[PDB]
Parts: C-alpha cells; structure tokens; sequence
RNA sequence: UCAUAGCGACGUCGCUUUUUGAUCCUUCGAUGUCGGCUCUUCCUAUCAUUGUGAAGCAGAAUUCACCAAGCGUUGGAUUGUU
RNA sequence: CCAGGUGGGGAGUUUGACUGGGGCGGUACACCUGUCAAACGGUAACGCAGGUGUCCUAAGGCGAGCUCAGGGAGGACAGAAACCUCCCGUGGAGCAGAAGGGCAAAAGCUCGCUUGAUCUUGAUUUUCAGUACGAAUACAGACCGUGAAAGCGGGGCCUCACG
RNA sequence: GCGCGGGUAAACGGCGGGAGUAACUAUGACUCUCUUAAGGUAGCCAAAUGCCUCGUCAUCUAAUUAGUGACGCGCAUGAAU
RNA sequence: UUAAAUGGGUAAGAAGCCCGGCUCGCUGGCGUGGAGCCGGGCGUGGAAUGCGAGUGCCUAGUGGGCCACUUUUGGUAAGCA
RNA sequence: GCCCGGAUAGCUCAGCUGUAGAGCAUCAGACUUUUAAUCUGAGGGUCCAGGGUUCAAGUCCCUGUUCGGGCGCCA
RNA sequence: GUCUCCGUAGUGUAGGGUAUCACGUUCGCCUAACACGCGAAAGGUCCUCGGUUCGAAACCGGGCGGAAACA
RNA sequence: GUCUACGGCCAUACCACCCUGAACGCGCCCGAUCUCGUCUGAUCUCGGAAGCUAAGCAGGGUCGGGCCUGGUUAGUACUUGGAUGGGAGACCGCCUGGGAAUACCGGGUGCUGUAGGCUU
C-alpha cells in the first residue's frame, strides 16, 4: 500500500437502524461471542466474512468481502464529553466497564459469553 | 505492572494549568483578546461588547466593557423576564431571541436618556437597518457582538438578538448574511422568511402542521403550548405587544426578599485537630481490629 | 567571530518562565500607558511582533509616543563610549509600568499632605530620609537568665 | 599509546562529557562498577568502609580498574570471595583530548575518559562484616597505591551503604519506619495514604 | 515557484484594484545608440584594446524575476513592474496542487 | 616450591635535554651549514680495572647492587654518511 | 584604403587575501543558531556542534472546524507495522531547511474565499562611525482581501536567505 | 577561417583495466568487454632510469650500502622523444 | 525546577505637585478620552559625600603592544597561542 | 546572449498524423554426435517529459529536460 | 604513526526480513570399465564484543587484525 | 450560604477516587418541520419540557499525588575586596562583607470584580 490512497470504507449507524443491524450480525453467531471481543471501556466489536447470507441476496458485480462490527456502548450523558460549550468526563462510577457489557449482553439478548476454556 | 503510567508524579510537577475560565470552557481568549483590547491610543475609551449567550431554559444577553478587575455590565435583558410582559411562552426560541435583544436596547438607552433619540425600527421588517448618528445630538452607542463558542452559521438565535439590538437603536457592525433570510446559493437576502422566523411563523406553521398530524406528539411536544392556550394564531399580535410594551417599560426592579437565615447548605473543612484525630482512631480501630483476630 | 543576528544569545532571555507559557493574560493589555509615564522593557518571547532589541531588555525608559499596539520608548542606551538616548518601537506586552517611579510619587503626596498639616499646627517635621543612625544606646535585660557559654564543635570528619 | 596520567592529572577543562557533540570516545576502561556479594541484604554487612580523596584532580577510567581489581583480589584473599561488597563511586564521564603529531586546528581528538573529584568525595564503598574492619582498611590501602593523588580512609558511622547512621539503624526498622530491599533500605515517610500504612503494621 | 497567469492588484493609473495579467519580463536588445553605448563604441575605436573591464566572475546562480503586469481594463493599459525573489525554476500559470491525493500510485 | 636472588602485569610518581616534536624570544646592513681528520677538557646513568655487599654464589663462569670518572675504551671491509 | 580570420614572431600588463613562516589543505573572506561568554549588553583563536547563496499561488492573508507524538484495550483476513472504535495523552508532534526560542477550540491539520507578496511619504531598531546595504519595528495616506464582527493582513511565527 | 570529412606518428605524443577459460595450484595460448585510439612488441634492467632497497641469488673479500653476472607484474625501461 | 555574590537600567521634585479655564479637523453614547494652551497657588530646595559647570572650533601623534592578581579557551606544556 | 544538431526495446538507428519498424540484443524451439553453423518464435521501447496543429503526431510547432556542438561579450 | 578499505562453507567469493556459486569432499546417474559429464548432499553463529531498533552478518559504536595511501 | 452570565489574578484553582446537593439556575433529556449541518440530528443548528441528579457542576473527604508557603539543609555550598598567608603543586585556611539549593519535617489548598437569581 502507498500513503493516501483509498484503502477502507466505513460507516456510522445510530438508532434502530443500529440496534437491528448488529442483532441481524449476532443472529449470524446465534446470540454468540465468546471470550474476550469485549473492550475494557464497555464497548465490544466482531468479525464475519459472507455477507450475502444475511442481509440482501447476492450480487453478481460485488464480491465475497467480510466486515467487522463495533459497537459502542454508552449512557445519557455521555454526550458532554463531545460537548462543544463545557466540556467535560463523564465520572468514574457513570463509566462503564467490561464486566456490565457482558451483563448488558446476556439481560437483553441472552447471548452466551465465557467458554469455559 | 506491565504499561508505564502516564500521568504519574514527574507529569503534575511539571504540567501547567491552563486559564480557569478555559478549563471550564466558558470562553476562548484568542477571540477575547481581539473582542475586548481597546486600542492604545484611547487610554479609557470603553469597547462595547453585545454579549449573547443561549442556555437549555433562557437566553443571556448582556452588555460590557472589560477593565482590569473584571468585566463591568452596564445593563443586561434576560428571556426568563420576558413573561413580565407580553410573551409567557416559547422562550429560548428565535422570536425570543429577537425580543431580549431589543429588550436589551430599549433598558440600555432609557437609562443612558438617550431612548428618545434613536428609537430604532418600531416597525418590525427583516430588511437591513444599522443606526446612524444625528448631528447636535448624543452619538449613536455602538458595540459588537460576542458569539462565543457557539457556532456562527446562518440562522443562529444569536444573530437574532443582532438584529433585535439593531431594531432598538445600536449601532452594531453586521452583514446581512447569518440571517435566517439569506440563501446561500443565491447569495440573497430573502428579507420576509428573516421576519416570518423573528415573529414566530417559523414555529407557528409547524405547530399549525402539527394538529391535522397527531395530538399526543403535539402534547409531548407543545405541552406548554397547550396550557395558557397559546394557538397558532394570536402568536403574532402578542410579539407586538411585547415588543409594543418593550418600548414602553424596559426598566427593571427587584424583588426585596431579607427574610433568610444563615442554614449553609454544604460542611466547613475540617480543621487539622479533626484530621489528626480522624488518623488517629482509624488507626486506634485498625490496632483493635487486628488485636481480636 | 561570534555572529550579529537580532536575536544572537537570548536562548534564556525571551523564554517563558517554568509553567508559565500558553496565552498571554489579557490585563497585560488593558493597562494604560499615557505619555511620559515611565515603562520597563522586558520582553516576552511569546510576540513576534514589536520585540525589542536585546540590548533594552531589563532597561528603564520613558514613553513619547502612543499607537494602536505599541509605545515609543526613549531609554537611555550605553554605546562603548558615551549614552545615547535611543528611540524605541515596542508593544504593549513586551513591557510594564514601573513601580520605581510609582512609589516615589507615593512619597510626595504623603509628604506634600504632611507640609500642609503641619503649617497650622505651628511645629516643624522632619521631610528629608536620613541613611539609617546609629543604633540609639539601649539596655538588654537578662531576666535572671545567664547567657550560657558558647563553645566550637570539636572537628570530625563526616564525608 | 597512553600518555602518563600525570599530563591529565588536574581537572583544567570544563567538563567534556560523552555528547552528541562529542562522538566517536572509545570505551572507557571500567565497566564492572560493583563486586561481591551484591546480593546481600541490609544487615549480613553493617560496617561500610569508604576512600575518600582530598585533591580536585581526575582518575583516570584505568586508574580504577586497577584499583578495583587490586581490592577484589585481597578481600577474595582474606575475606572471602562470599564475604564482601565492594561498589566504586565515581564514574569515567569527562573525555580528556589529545592533539596528536603545527598547531593548525589543534583542537584535539578524544582519546580517553576520566571522573573528576573533589575533596569531599568517596572512590571506594566497601560494605562488611564488623569483624573484618582490619581486612578493609588495608585493602583500600593496597588500592590507594594505584591512583594519583593522596586519599584518607575513613570508615562510615552510617550502617552499609544506607545513608542512615549505624547505631541507630537497628530501631528504626525495629519500629517499622525502615524496611530492607536489595542492597538498600527504602524510607517509610509517615504522609502517605493509610492503606500503605497498614498493609503493614499488620 | 509558480505564480498565476492573471491576479487582481492596484492598477496605478485609475486608482483602484482590477484585473492585471502578469507575463515573465524579458531585457530588451541593446539601443546600439543610447548614450553609454555611444560613449563605449567611440572609446573603442582606434588602438588601445579593451577601454572597459569585462565582468568575467559570475558568483549568482539565480536572476530575480519580475512579472511584467498589465491591467485588463481597455481604456487604460498601464503595465506595471513587479519583483519576487530568486528562484532556480520558475513557472507561470502552473498547475494548482492538491493535498488530498495519491503520491503516489 | 617462594611476590620482591633476578624479574614486574594493571596502575601511578618522577628525572634528563645525548632524539624528535611544539614555540618564534635573540640574529636576515649574514654567528660560514652534514660528516670525517686533529686536540683538550668535562659529566656519570660504570663496559673494564681498585675496594666491597647480595644470589636460586660448591669451584670456575656469571648476574644484581654500593663508594667510585684516577686510568682505559681498539685495528679494518661497505657507505659521504651520524 | 577598409573589413573578417590567424598571429607568444613581437608589445604592455596581471597572476587576491587570511595563515602558529610560506605552499598544499581549509574559509574562521558576506551571513545565521547554540556554546565559549565569567547571570545587562560587548567580547578572540585555522575554539566546539551545525547551517545558508534556497523553497513556497501557497508553505502568503483572513475566518471556521478539529487535535497532535505515543501508549492501553479492543475488532475478519491483518501479523511488530494497513483500517475502524473507545480511553489516557502539556504537547513528549508539526510548523520547508540548521539550531535556539514560541505556539493547543494555537502559530499545527482539514476546508472556504482570496492576492496586504499592491500603490506612497516620513520616523525608528539592528551592525553602526550611530554611514550605507540588507533585514526588521510602530505609524500615516489610498486601494483591497477576509470575517457576522471586533479585528487581522502591506509576505513566510522570530532569529539568515543577500548587492 | 572554424566546424564536418579523408591522410599523416623517422609530427607532438600514448601504449591502462576488467571479466570467463587447460586433469594439483598457479598462469592464461583462447573468447569478450570498458574508458579517450591502441594497449609496451622485439629488446634491455635495482642501469646515469628501482621508492620499498643495503631487493634476492651466485662471485670477488676475513669482513663489501661498493663491483660483476643472473632474476623481473619494471614506484616510473623501451624502440630515430 | 530552584538559584546567589559581583553587576546593569530607572527614580530620589520648582521642567515638581495641586487648582481652575480655553482650543482641537484626533477619540467619542455622554460634560467621553487625550494632547496642547492660558491663568492661579504652593519653598521644610524634599538621601549621604564630593566637586564649579555648560558649550564650540581647529588638530598632531597612534591605529605592531607586552606583563601581573583574578576569570577563562586551544594545547601535555611552554618565557606558547 | 545567438544559431542550432540529437535524444525512441537493456544499446543504436529508419520511419506514414494512419495500430511503431530493423539491427546489437535476451530466453526458448527446431537445427544438429555436439558446438559452431543455421534459421524461427516469444517477451522487452524510462517513444526525453508537457502541451498544442490537430479526425489523426514518433514525426509537425512551441515549452521545458538533458546531451552535444558553432559564434558573440563595457554592469 | 595517521588515514582509507576489507574480514563470510575446507578455499575463495558475492549479498535488516533465515548466506549465492565455483572448486574441495562424499555421493548417485551414464559407461563393459576408466575418463569426463550431469546431479544432489555435506559444509561458512558472516572477525570478535556492545548498542540500536519487532528482528542485525547487513545499521551504528568498540576491539583485534590484514592490505594499501599518506606520513 | 449559594448559583448563573461576563471576567481579573491563572493549580492554595490541577489530577485520581468516595460522599452529599434544599430552592432557582446550569445541565443531562425529547424531537427534526423550519434555519443549518453532517455517512449518521453523535457533534453543530433549530423546535421543545415527559423524565433525572445518574453524569457535568457546587461543596466536602484522602495520615492522597501535585501546587503554594515555612523550618531544616545552613551561615553550609558559592562569592566582592585583602595579604611578602600555608602548600612543590593540586588547592586550602584567615580577614572583610553578601549568602543559596536538594533530601527530610510542618502548614495551607482558590481569593476577587460587575450584572442577575434562590435560600423565613
Ligand atoms: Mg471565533
Ligand atoms: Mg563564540
Ligand atoms: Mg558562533
Ligand atoms: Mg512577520
Ligand atoms: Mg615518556
Ligand atoms: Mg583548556
Ligand atoms: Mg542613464
Ligand atoms: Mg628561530
Ligand atoms: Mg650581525
Ligand atoms: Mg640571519
Ligand atoms: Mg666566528
Ligand atoms: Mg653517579
Ligand atoms: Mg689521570
Ligand atoms: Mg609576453
Ligand atoms: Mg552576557
Ligand atoms: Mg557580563
Ligand atoms: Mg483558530
Ligand atoms: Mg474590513
Ligand atoms: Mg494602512
Ligand atoms: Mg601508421
Ligand atoms: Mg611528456
Ligand atoms: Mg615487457
Ligand atoms: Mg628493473
Ligand atoms: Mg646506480
Ligand atoms: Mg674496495
Ligand atoms: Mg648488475
Ligand atoms: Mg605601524
Ligand atoms: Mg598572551
Ligand atoms: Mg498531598
Ligand atoms: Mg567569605
Ligand atoms: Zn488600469
């Protein structure tokens, strides 16, 4: 690769659109992610590779590329820190960790984390 | 035991702390600095500043001059005095914006006596209208606008209370291009859309597109517009009357209240003989503690 | 040898103190400076602009002439054999007022109200500062305390 | 190749330390600094032996290897090799220049390192047991003979090379303010928090 | 360095910023009758060689430049001299660079 | 075998002006310049001789030292040569 | 008689300087940074470490928006390095170059508009003999750019880039 | 006239280097190539020419930085210089 | 980071201080601000010590320096630089 | 300062406003005890870069880049 | 003495991302057998030490060496 | 006693964690029709008031880290001037005056201006 040439393309989803994006990437894993995708800052992220299977069918230009999810958990309040009059943190027991990420995970879409391996 | 740490003890011996009034974000002093310094060879001439500033329940709008001890207001208008006269609801919007600013004017120059020279514009047009002076008669007061942090593109509340003050007789300097009238493409100035916003048929309409479209939307939304009965119409004459009973009243009082006590609301520090005897039994608990094991 | 650059040997001079650098304050910049008032020369390196000549930072001068931004000195400039008195061009935040002079004038407006008050009192004060007598012979009591004895260390060879 | 010491003895030049500036400076003879038994504790070695030199001259890098060497060789003789600590105190960080075979440019090439001292100042530490105090006051001796000028041999009131003095070291970490790690001791000031307080004390 | 082909800057003769178009100015051939040339051509003549030195060291690499500019305005034409410092290679109407492209492919 | 009869690594303190350097103070209205021949005197850090001490000095031969410069320290091949 | 060529056969003249003697070598010959330099300024050596005879229609001028180096934790290919996210991050990056200074809703990075890198008179600083050049600083008079505006801009953040 | 093009060395002058190659190793009869056009031939030599050098070998002498004879990748010999 | 000793600049009055008043095309919400000007009043002469100062014209010689305490650069060092 | 001449497979040169050619080349086949010798094929134009006249440029014309020459010379 | 250049299969050679080839040896094909030829294998911690950086024979610093050029 | 808007000095104000917050306010918060923006109303802009001190914010706490200020270091280091002082030198002592900085040990931890709110 050189400097300054087009290498990725992303995106920045929010809202419902989001929410049933990234089930519609779980439902990939059935509900699966297993160890350690989860940050220590409180958000997490994953991998895949076919595409075509979910969502829209196959296109005969496009190709078989994978992707990645990430996303980003967060609270009201959390948007002062990008507050452009008063900036401020956000305060250290208003954080959030890894530990309520997976907790976060398992009371709302019953996925399954920590193999025991 | 595996990462340096960065913000250890040589880090604060030798971090400098910026302004406090930075550190709070309340104020950027490269702009201050080209807003408030008063050229030298002026000595005391004061520069005006039209401070404007936008709160999540009111709009602040005062005016300045900075002196070495501190900033000296001459006189100030807020929104949440607005409901005194006039207007009781849909503060902190466009219109309201409009009305402190001229507020702001009309109080500056009834207690300069200068209110009868200078009226401004009575009659309320989104055209462009700045002051000028008048020969044999007091100068026409002149003053700038400070934004602030607060983004100065077209359509902001802020350039509403510019065009209030101007209404009400300061000379501020402005273009006519961050007003809600103006088209970017066109590089026009609309002139009627700026007096529909500075009005109010920039809500009206849309609270009169939101009836027809559901009514628990439109009481989520305009609650405070249900009570007080404030409809679509009948908006427009009461701005009048506000900005009517603007110019005829915009002194301000006070309200006289010495029935308090001294209750102080948070705990005095404590002094060292309270430390040093905190240590001392925390220590005397721990020796306990560990002693009955 | 040595070059003649404008700015040759002020590594240290201009520096800002320690913690102390960033966004000049902004008083410096709304005190007055009226015409024949006495200035310092100092020089803060954050400027660019309207810096003096190294040679009149730390000097004390007066003020003839004032602008939009800056000052003109008229400060005392010691050539090899002779002074001349050297016009300068300087901005407001290269220098401050001078509490030399300031105090002075202190002294006289109390002095001054001093020559008025004492006229109709009919007594006569003392006006001039004298370089500080002798110590005016006293007594130093020993309150049944005798001074005890003071004796030199033996030496001893610590490190 | 070498001179004699004696035409770099006094400190006459403005320390030229090894710089940016100062590039291409062979290595300096010393590079072992500490001997023995340097795993020993606080208290195996209380008695702390110094040499210190009263002249503002220069040792040469060599001078004390040569000077390390000779103590080693003696304390392994008569003390033991298990029973000693030996550290020198001065490191070889002014280079010392030598203009070689008129005077054009005569700005002189490095070609070795020295340490400076003063009058007050240690060479040698030597840390040992209490009954080997003969042993160390006359293999410093043996290790005087190798350097320029004169030096005295005092032996430290202090305990080991701990700054603290030896009389009263037992007590103080008896009570618990000093605490022994590595061939020091580590300072327990009573202004921290009280969890450091009292995950000791109990 | 490169510099436009056109720029708007004062025009002398009506007193008001417009439109110039600037070109690379060029020395013109000699006048064979101006004074100087007419006193050196008659010092030259008869026997005695050479009457006046010849440069012949050549220290400077580069020439300073001066861009001949003209006002676009047809009722007045005033041409203008302009100087900008020494450059090695100079370009006139260049193309503009951009920052946000491929160096390279 | 044993540090020191005789030696002395790593270091370090010096003396000499018989080497070569560094400097340019004296001489450029000139101090004749390499060696050899000849001749006298002087120094000692003593090669031999006198008198001594030491040894891993049995004798002989040798080596290390001390007082010591009175005496002596050569004939030739090659090379302008030292 | 004139013109062009050839012409050391012949004529006239020149063939720098500084220099631990001269030559060879270098430029300490015009300049810039840090140090020497002994806390104002000034201060030498063929003193030390370096640099310059350029580059730039933007790397100039304004306004706006962002934060940089690095590190921790993550996420398909992807690993020590590709890309996305969060967090920490006083600047440990960048500002064309040598070095020093200065700089964070900056002076850095990304955009938008532009030509104040324009036309003029003086004053002043810098080396200084208080000469000149060069560079620079505060103004003043026009004509403009930009920004909502205060303002800022008659080149490059300052110290060199020149006759 | 200069360039361009032929001829000219008993005209001034020049006559190096790199690769690959033979059944010990070495070398290279042979093949190719570079820079200006060739690349030191026949001959001669530590010479009045060889720094290293008092070259090495033999002879002359008791002893020879000398002499002679021989060797030659010859600092830097050589064909009407 | 801190940070001396020695050192450099300024001030220590009558050209100063305080009252009023006038002018201005500069500045300006305003009698603003600022500068200038015009009258008036203040002498305990506003630290020590010493000394009479101010100012102009013409102008020779010099423009190879050297040594000493202390500071200091190159050099092993130098009656060295 | 002027008049200019040349630049294209790794190397050189002819050339069609009209699909770049030939050689020295390089690898592989026939060919041949084999090498030579002989052919033949494949790939390979730092078309000196940018433009323009252009339907159409390697050529034509300018701009530069170099490479080279032949003249001229008061800061 | 200083300066420049270089240390690598047994020998010689080239050359940040696991040392190529020739001969030397062994070796297997071919041949009735040798010779030759072809083939593969073996074989250099890259002069040593230190550092730098994800990683060094390579880059940067030392130490030995060896050859030159100067002196 | 406090807060809001604009500030002055620019850490006694910063950093980390824990506790508390009455009333106004400041906030988070809802939403995107308009103004205006982004890939995304996340930020920016605009239109609001259902909910909440959870966060920001204010105050307090920490034998806290920093910062500020004292003691100690210490009349120590260093230094003006002096000597026909010592010392072979390296340097040192004295006279005359001036006089620091670590480590270590105490104390403190924002003051304040203009304008406007709340607190019986
Ligand atoms: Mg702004
Ligand atoms: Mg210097
Ligand atoms: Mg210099
Ligand atoms: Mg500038
Ligand atoms: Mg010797
Ligand atoms: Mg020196
Ligand atoms: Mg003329
Ligand atoms: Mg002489
Ligand atoms: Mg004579
Ligand atoms: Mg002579
Ligand atoms: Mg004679
Ligand atoms: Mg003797
Ligand atoms: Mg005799
Ligand atoms: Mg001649
Ligand atoms: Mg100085
Ligand atoms: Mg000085
Ligand atoms: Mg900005
Ligand atoms: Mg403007
Ligand atoms: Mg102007
Ligand atoms: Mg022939
Ligand atoms: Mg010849
Ligand atoms: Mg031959
Ligand atoms: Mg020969
Ligand atoms: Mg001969
Ligand atoms: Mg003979
Ligand atoms: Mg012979
Ligand atoms: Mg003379
Ligand atoms: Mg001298
Ligand atoms: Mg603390
Ligand atoms: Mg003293
Ligand atoms: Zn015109």
């Amino acid at each position: 690769i050189r400097r300054n040439e087009k290498i990725a393309v992303h995106c920045t989803v929010r809202g419902a659109k989001a929410e049933e994006i990234l089930e519609k990437g779980l439902k990939v894993r059935e509900y699966e992610l297993r160890k350690n995708n989860f940050s220590d800052t409180g958000n997490f992220g994953f991998g895949i590779q076919e595409h075509i299977d979910l969502g829209i069918k196959y296109d005969p230009s496009i190709g078989i590329y994978g992707l990645d999810f990430y996303v980003v958990l967060g609270r009201p309040g959390f948007s002062i820190a990008d507050k452009k009059r008063r900036t401020g943190c956000i305060g250290a027991k208003h954080r959030i960790s890894k530990e309520e990420a997976m907790r976060w995970f398992q009371q709302k879409y019953d996925g399954i984390i920590l193999p025991g391996k | 035991g595996f990462v340096k740490v960065v913000k250890n003890k040589a880090y604060f011996k030798r971090y400098q702390v910026k302004f406090r009034r930075r550190r709070e974000g309340k104020t950027d002093y490269y702009a201050r600095k080209r807003l408030v310094i008063q050229d030298k060879n002026k000595y005391n001439t004061p520069k005006y500043r039209m401070i404007v500033r936008v709160t999540n329940r009111d709009i602040i709008c005062q005016i300045a001059y900075a002196r070495i001890e501190g900033d000296m207001i001459v006189c100030a208008a807020y929104a949440h005095e607005l409901p005194k006269y006039g207007v009781k609801v849909g503060l902190t919007n466009y219109a309201a914006a409009y009305c402190t600013g001229l507020l702001l004017a009309r109080r500056l120059l009834n207690r300069f006596g200068m209110d009868k020279i200078y009226e401004g514009q009575v009659e309320v047009t989104g055209d462009e209208y700045n002051v000028e002076s008048i020969d044999g008669q007091p100068g026409a007061f002149t003053c700038y606008l400070d934004a602030g942090l607060a983004r100065t593109t077209t359509g902001n509340k802020v350039f509403g209370a510019l065009k209030g003050a101007v209404d009400g007789g300061l000379s501020i300097p402005h273009s006519t291009k961050r007003f809600p009238g103006y088209d970017s493409e066109s590089k026009e100035f609309n002139a009627e859309v700026h007096r529909k916003h500075i009005m109010g048929q920039n809500v009206a309409d849309y609270m009169r597109y939101l009836m027809e479209e559901d009514e628990d939307a439109y009481k989520k939304q305009f609650s405070q517009y249900i009570k007080n009965s404030v409809t679509p119409d009948m908006m427009e004459e009461m701005y009048k009357k506000a900005h009517a009973a603007i110019r005829e009243n915009p002194v301000y009082e006070k309200k006289p209240k010495k029935e308090v006590k001294k209750k102080r609301w948070n705990r005095p520090k404590m002094s060292l003989a309270q430390k040093k005897d905190r240590v001392a039994q925390k220590k005397a608990s721990f020796l306990r503690a560990q002693e009955r094991a | 040898t040595n070059t003649k650059g404008k700015r040759r040997g002020t590594r240290y001079m201009f520096s800002r103190p320690f913690r102390k650098h960033g966004v000049v304050p902004l008083a410096t910049y709304m005190r007055i400076y009226k015409k024949g008032d006495i200035v310092d020369i100092k020089g803060m390196g954050t400027v660019q602009k309207g810096m003096p000549h190294k040679c009149y930072h730390g000097k004390t001068g007066r003020v003839y002439n004032v602008t939009q931004h800056a000052v003109g000195i008229v400060v005392n400039k010691q050539v090899k054999g002779k002074i001349l008195a050297k016009r300068i061009n300087v901005r407001i935040e290269h220098i401050k007022h001078s509490k030399s002079r300031d105090s002075f004038l202190k002294r006289v407006k109390e002095n001054d109200q001093k020559k008025k008050e004492a006229k109709e009192k009919g007594t006569w004060v003392q006006l001039k500062r004298q370089p500080a007598p002798p110590r005016e012979a006293h007594f130093v009591r020993t309150n049944g305390k005798e001074p005890e004895l003071l004796e030199p260390i033996p030496y001893e060879f610590m490190a | 190749g070498r001179r004699p010491a004696r035409c770099y003895r006094y400190c006459k030049n403005k320390p030229y330390p090894k710089s940016r500036f100062c590039r291409g400076v062979p290595d300096a003879k010393i590079r072992i600094f500490d001997l023995g038994r340097k795993k020993a504790k606080v208290d195996e070695f209380p008695l702390g032996g110094h040499m210190v030199s009263d002249e503002y001259e220069q040792l040469s890098s060599e001078a004390l290897e040569a000077a390390r060497i000779c103590a080693n060789k003696y304390m392994v003789k008569s003390c033991g090799r298990d029973g000693f600590h030996m550290r020198v105190r001065l490191h070889p960080f002014h280079v010392i220049r030598i203009n070689k075979m008129g005077m054009r440019g005569a700005f002189g090439k490095p070609q070795g390192t020295v340490a400076r001292v003063h009058i007050g100042q240690v060479i040698m530490s030597i840390r040992t047991k209490l009954q080997n105090e003969e042993h160390v006051i006359e293999a410093l001796r043996r290790a005087k003979f190798k350097f320029p000028g004169r030096q005295k041999i005092h032996i430290s009131k202090k305990w080991g090379f701990t700054k603290f003095n030896a009389d009263e070291f037992e007590d103080m970490v008896a009570k618990k303010c000093l605490i022994p790690d590595g061939c020091g001791v580590k300072y327990v000031p009573s202004h921290g928090p009280l969890d450091k307080w009292r995950v000791l004390h109990s | 360095v490169n510099v436009p082909k056109t720029r708007r800057t004062f025009c002398k003769k009506c007193g008001k910023h417009q439109p110039h178009k600037v070109t690379q100015y060029k020395k013109g051939k000699d006048s064979l009758y101006a004074q100087g040339k007419r006193r050196y051509d008659r010092k030259q003549s008869g026997y005695g060689g050479q009457t006046k030195p010849i440069f012949r060291k050549k220290a400077k690499t580069t020439k300073k430049i001066v861009l001949r500019l003209e006002c676009v305005e047809p009722n007045c034409r005033s041409k203008r001299m302009l100087a900008i410092k020494r450059c090695k290679h100079f370009e006139l109407g260049g193309d503009k660079k951009r920052k946000g492209q491929v160096i390279q492919f």
